[PDB]
């Protein structure tokens, strides 16, 4: 799943 | 210094899918262990219809998004949350509400 950051 | 078992705002180990229910409004927040990156920290936000997920960065000893690093993470989500500071630059999150345990 997708993190804004990293 | 304070623990992070003893914030309200801090979730432990629960899902990203369980943290979906809990976060509705502009500027709703909480922290909790990572599953997709075991070990890291996050902190999850509602902003602008969607909820977000920042992994909050552990590097050479300090806690940090994109700015100042802190020793540990309530100083840092504390600072956030007083003055107001946004998360990032490219998201421009400003948290308010911080979601209870």
């Amino acid at each position: 799943d997708e993190y804004e950051n990293v | 210094s304070k623990p992070l078992a003893e914030q309200d705002w801090y979730h432990g180990a629960i899902p990203r899918i369980e943290a979906q229910e809990l976060l509705k409004k502009q500027g709703d927040f909480l922290v909790r262990e990572s599953h997709g990156k075991p070990g890291e920290y996050v902190l999850s936000v509602y902003s602008d219809g969607q909820r977000r997920h920042f992994i909050i960065q552990y590097v050479d000893n300090m806690y940090r998004f994109e700015g100042t690093g802190f020793s540990n993470i309530p100083q840092l989500i504390d600072h956030h949350y007083t003055t107001k500071q946004v998360i990032t630059k490219k998201s421009g999150v400003v948290l308010l509400n911080p979601i209870p345990k």
